[PDB]
């Protein structure tokens, strides 16, 4: 016969193997292919889609109250309104997102993100905001006089309801980590802060209180590398037929 | 891919499909 | 659809103060996702990026062998002073919903078409009887028989439904490498549906359940110990691992956040508190101005 | 642009504050091709008695409203010659154009997410028993979200933007239009037992106004047009 | 030697495998091929052959009485004469047929059927019948005023003894199921009903009572897909040499 | 004979009220099957159907490995105070009639020509003696010897008929993958006959049985445990699976409805009541106007 | 057409109410080719003293008749030079043309299934013992079906239409003709111990008449013609 | 098919025979 | 390595098999062939006598 030696890793089962296997139903004719809308070829197509962040992830907020940040006319100036921890891996606003959910099936990532903030006030409510992305290295800014030193976009309300700030890929390494440690140089992305630029101004007939909805998505330079079981879903027993 | 059996469905994975059209989901608007 | 093996390169950009050109502004109400470029929102440098995209392809994201079932039965003499039936077999109705990792990955898509690869991994042990020497693990021959819906089932180890003249059956041993075979795409439709907003029957009663897909009447796997009972006990545990191949996915989904409570529906009870509570999916922070992991120096 | 007119059969809808037309997954409803067909019997294609705007009942937008959903074709299964082609035929195929209407003053604020979800299987909270026929099949009346934050499912509203969607932000918009193709694994379906699109209208930001403009009566109206509808298996009415 | 790794599913016995195997009788010369009539290449050749249905599957009927439906002159009009459950999988008239027996070795099916009904009365017995096929969705018709709304053929007796009604393939799915549940959308085919169109009229010298024989077959669009052990034949012990 | 990989397409048809053209009428008395088309009985649409026919080919319908035999014997010392004969062997006369699924599939055809593939699956167990530790399952060497008719048979485990100098014999172990070999088409005729309306002998007596086919004097399989007896008992069960190859089938048959009672003939006792009773093959319904599964709303 | 004439040797059968000629499996009896032959001794091919219509005894069709079968060549093994070529020869090969006759008035109703079954092994009810030589070999007399509904076998009459068949429906037909080729796994056979075609005449619908036409004497007659008959192994008569 | 032995009958299945002639059984009549 | 699956009938001994086998005496030079009368190639040569 043909001489043969059986190498290590011969008889085993590697869940990531890729081989042909015996067909149980020989000559089976599967149902003809049919055009169905929305065919997905890559998961990078999905993370490119906007999805809301739970910026108001606070105890007092329940349900849809968590998807909208609440903005009011200020009696002060230069005031911080809200922040966003860019920790995808940890329990933060970006977790419950397409970017967050899908990326969390992976361990490494790279690429620019976009945050889009849509103003949900009155046509009569005007205002200017400054949204700043601060690369890592220090505290999260609390003063607009420092946040503006970083990447920022001033957002004037108007007929265009939304503003996009790009969170540029600013990393020493080609990739970052979905690590349990937020403060590791390989994992942290920085901070996104929002300050008042002038104020929120609404006339008497309009509400003084307004909502901003934040959505995040990946850009076309986004990459996800090392696959893993998602920590979001868990199990302690085989799911039964009745609860 | 690779196959040692008659049936086409017995073959190994088809991992050479690098097409992307996110516009189906990111710009699903009639007018550009 | 353009080909994307490597992620987008970044182009160099300069200062810009042009009128009528507002790239960072956009209209979310159109249902469209922001088309703002890094190049026109900030000043960028030229970056030639060679990072691959192969490992986010749905063939690779889904094309991993995943546990879908784990059944155990006692391999012994089940015959009593009354009944002779031997019961060193289990019957499993096939589904991708008993284990959550595989379930949720593939509820990320409304419709999937995939030829599936099944690997059966059997394991024995000796039951800790009142007095039993651990006299080793026998190399039993197991028979896994696919029973398509409408075919008669075996209700015993010795049943003659186990001929498998027509039914596909695979015989394998404990010590041999795990059994494997490829099941094709078998839906009477063009794709499997992970979600079915309807009823599988023409009648209105309560017995016709919501969410049950008629095309997902996917048949059964009956597994038996071909060897007849030994003088002593053994607990046979069979883990079935399932690997989609040639996947084609449609209509991505909002990912599951609540735990699964069953396989017949997508109902949920939720966590007592965040994370993944019905009122709070993401865990809390004190205020919207609070950094839980602020860097302190 | 923002001004839009939709002329289908008898019907004609104009709107001067529109965002755009959302074509779900980039598709545009078509009739079933010959190479995709299964049923050999000849189909009926009315083309004007069905393919037209059917305006459903209006919902009142409260400051505490959770959201509403209408299931298709269920919502239209009794309305017009569309319903009477469904009743007299075993098989059904069509696309839908859904137009949602909500007006308010420039002093009002609010935001509606108009989502068209495919195969929106309703999961229910605190019980292992599946949703009953009545709680799912409400027809032209539609249904109300117990849990908009989870889409009456274990999923999330944040990630609902995968689905074909538009917003009605009263600053920018008073109407949203979504074109829904045939979305199924089969070239047809029994319309009385399976719904393929769920049109959900969910307030993300509550309707509110200032002094004097509070508690304004702001209805939400749904107009749905079947598109390229065809029916098969002609029999008695069911 | 040649490096080798032994994949999962190596040493096993899959009853549907397809490989060459060692010849026990080397150089064996089998008997020469000889032309025998009626060579069969496909099982779709067989289901295409007509075969009687047990339409009169009633307790009071024994043997050949079950293969013939009994027709009489009516004193009423528009009356239902007989029905046929199209449930191949379940115990119905179509079970004990070539279509039924052979298809029951399979789990999925698709394609049009034909029912042929042959009048076995007198040359002097005239009459008109209306045979209706009702797609699924509701009750089986009991009134000719509804059955005619479905697929039907009016059958006038004459020199041509038989009528064929095609049961068209009217299904949302490419295939249907040989499922245990009759009322599942994947399984049910509908109903076939027969009503009087005018009446059965026979002169005094001829018998007032007449027989109709129903036969069913598949057409050339018929497909059977997933193979299974037939539920029709069973066994509790190895068949002995003496009963 | 046309080639049919995919089922027939459907052509578009319009209204028709022509005289002299009656396609739905036909004459069953000719022995011919209705040639009525769906296109000329109803109004049809154009359907391009791509459904395959491969899985109804007789090569696939019959070409599945099916159990034809299952014999067990006690592997022990059979020597007594009188006889030394060892009897850890069984002899099986080959036939396709001991198990009904394979039998009935191939009684669907009057004549079959096929080269057949045999797979032998042995399984051991330890007999539950008065006092025996389960000390494991030995890897015994088995010998399956084909004994053609007219050759002398082994009447003992130690017989010297087991040389198999001429007789084909296969030696295999318990732990090894199941034995397999291909037996050719061996009938002295051009095909096997599943039914024989005649007598295999030239004499008229009662001892010459009806239905026995002389060309089906198919020989025997003798199987032995080559290992001599152990101190303790074992029950060896051998399942023989048989797979027709290169099948060629003639003259389809009326399918069997009655249960088989034996392998020497096709006699029948039948069910007590329907289904599959001699007077009632299909189960009953109350009236010819009754729907057992009527859909009620 | 319906009018038919069969001229074989001396014989000539006319029928003015025929359905058609059924050629079993599309074949037409032929002589054994040289490349299919086994026996080297030269065959005898009489061609007119055997290949002719042999009309067997008639059977009375009662209102309760179960059915009749005639086994071939057994039925003809004593009739004419056909039988005397069988007796004097070890080996036999031929095809058969079977013509069944049954007339009745236009006021009579009935239906006969005329089936030619290959290798019709008779299974017997309520006993494990195989059919005896006498109960199987009845010759020109033929046999009677105990269980037509199962074809004196575990099979069914419903599925008997796989076999070459014709009906005699008295509305349409009074005669049925089936052409039977050589149907065996061997190029020849010993005619005295093996039958290759069983011609079965089974009433599916009983013979009946109206007032005055009841209890009419309606016989059923079988005419069988050997076709392309050849014999081998010439020896003494057996 | 595939074969690793001299004998032709040892070969694998021959499943490429898609011929059909139902007329043998559905129209076995001399005159069309 | 080369992927491989071990079919049924792998490790067994079939007395009618026909394969090459390891040579125990490598490079062995067998005695030269020599003409001997009455060479038989078939057993049908013998039954003809």
């Amino acid at each position: 016969g043909v001489p043969t030696c059986l190498l290590p890793g011969s008889n085993q089962f590697l869940t990531t193997d890729d081989h042909s296997s015996a067909p149980a139903f020989p000559d089976f004719s599967p149902t003809p292919e049919m055009h169905i809308p929305g065919q997905v070829h890559s998961m990078l197509e999905i993370v490119q889609i906007e999805s809301m962040m739970e910026i108001n992830n606070v105890n007092d907020a329940s349900g849809v109250e968590r998807l909208r940040v609440q903005i009011s006319a200020q009696s002060d100036m230069d005031q911080l309104l809200f922040n966003i921890p860019l920790d995808i891996q940890l329990e933060g606003p970006l977790r419950n997102t397409l970017l967050g959910n899908i990326s969390r099936y992976y361990t490494h990532w790279s690429g620019s993100l976009e945050m889009t903030f849509m103003f949900c006030g009155s046509f009569m409510t005007t205002g200017k905001l400054i949204i700043c992305y601060t690369p890592p290295g220090g505290s999260s800014p609390t003063d607009r006089m420092q946040a503006m030193l970083a990447t920022h976009v001033v957002w004037d309300f108007g007929l265009q309801s939304s503003i996009t700030i790009i969170i540029p890929w600013i990393s020493g390494s080609h990739y970052r980590m979905f690590n349990t440690d937020a403060k590791a140089i390989n994992a942290n992305v920085g901070y996104v802060t929002c300050f008042m630029q002038t104020n929120l101004v609404a006339p008497v007939g309009a509400a003084d209180q307004c909502y901003i909805v934040g959505m995040v998505a990946a850009k076309k330079d986004f990459n996800l590398r090392l696959m893993r079981d998602s920590p979001d879903i868990g199990q302690s027993a085989i799911l039964p037929e009745q609860a | 891919q690779i196959n040692f059996y008659k049936d086409s469905y017995a073959a190994s994975a088809s991992k050479q499909d690098f097409s992307q059209d996110p516009s189906k989901f990111t710009e699903p608007v009639a007018e550009a | 659809g353009e080909i994307v093996k490597t992620v987008a390169n970044t182009v160099e950009s300069e200062i810009k103060a042009e009128l009528g050109v507002i790239p960072s502004l956009n209209a979310v109400e159109t249902g469209a996702t922001s088309n703002t470029e890094p190049e026109e929102a900030i000043q960028t440098r030229t970056v030639i990026n060679m990072h691959g995209t192969a490992e986010c392809l749905v063939e690779n994201f889904l094309g991993r062998s995943a546990l879908v079932c784990m059944r155990s039965f006692e391999y012994k003499n089940h015959s009593t002073s009354t009944s002779s039936i031997q019961k060193n077999f289990f019957i499993w109705t096939l589904n991708t919903r008993e284990l959550v990792q595989i379930r949720r990955k593939m509820e990320l898509f409304t419709y999937l078409r995939f030829d599936t690869e099944i690997t059966i991994v059997p394991t024995l042990r000796l039951f800790s009887s009142s007095n039993v020497s651990f006299s080793g693990l026998p190399n039993l021959t197991l028979q896994a028989m696919y029973v398509p819906t409408g075919a008669r089932k075996p209700s015993s180890q010795d049943s003659f439904e186990w001929q498998s003249a027509c039914n596909p059956s695979v015989f394998f041993k404990i010590n041999d490498p795990p059994a494997r075979l490829t099941i094709p795409f078998m839906s009477i439709n063009s794709a499997y549906a992970n979600f079915y907003d309807g009823f599988a029957g023409f009648e209105k009663k309560a017995t016709v359940l919501y969410g049950i897909n008629p095309a997902n009447t996917m048949g059964n796997l009956c597994l038996r110990v071909v060897n007849s009972y030994q003088p002593v006990q053994y607990t046979l545990t069979v883990r079935v691992y399932m690997k989609p191949k040639h996947i084609k996915a449609w209509a991505p989904r909002a990912p599951r956040t609540m735990p699964y409570t069953n396989i017949l529906n997508n109902n949920y009870a939720g966590r007592s508190a965040a994370p993944n509570a019905p009122t709070a999916i993401v865990s809390h922070r004190s205020t919207i101005k609070t950094m839980p992991n602020d860097i302190n120096l | 642009d923002r001004v839009l007119q939709l002329k289908l059969g008898n019907s004609s809808i104009v709107t001067q504050e529109a965002a755009n037309i959302c074509c779900a997954y980039g598709e545009w409803p078509t009739y079933l091709p010959d190479n995709e067909a299964v049923a050999i019997d000849k189909p009926t294609q009315p083309e004007t008695s069905t393919d037209r705007f059917y305006t459903l009942k209006s919902k009142k937008w409260e400051s505490n409203s959770t959201g509403w959903w209408w299931k298709l074709p269920d919502a239209l299964n009794q309305i017009g010659m569309f319903g009477q082609n469904v009743q007299y035929h075993y098989l059904y195929r069509s696309g839908f154009l859904c137009h949602v209407q909500c007006n308010a003053t420039k002093f009002h604020q609010g935001t509606l997410l108009i989502v068209a979800i495919p195969e929106h299987q309703i999961g229910k909270k605190g019980t292992g028993t599946s949703a009953s026929f009545a709680e799912v099949m409400k027809g032209a009346e539609g249904g109300v979200f117990e849990q908009p934050y989870l889409l009456d499912d274990g999923t999330s509203l944040a990630c609902a933007l995968v689905y074909p969607h538009q917003w009605i932000n009263l600053r920018t918009n008073n109407s949203a239009t979504i074109v829904l193709p045939w979305m199924n694994s089969a070239p047809m379906d029994f319309a009385l037992r399976h719904n393929n699109w769920t049109l959900a209208v969910i307030p993300v930001c509550p309707l509110a106004g200032g002094t004097g403009n509070t508690n304004t009566y702001v209805p939400i109206t749904i107009s749905i047009a079947p598109m390229c509808a065809e029916y098969n298996g002609l029999r008695n009415a069911i």
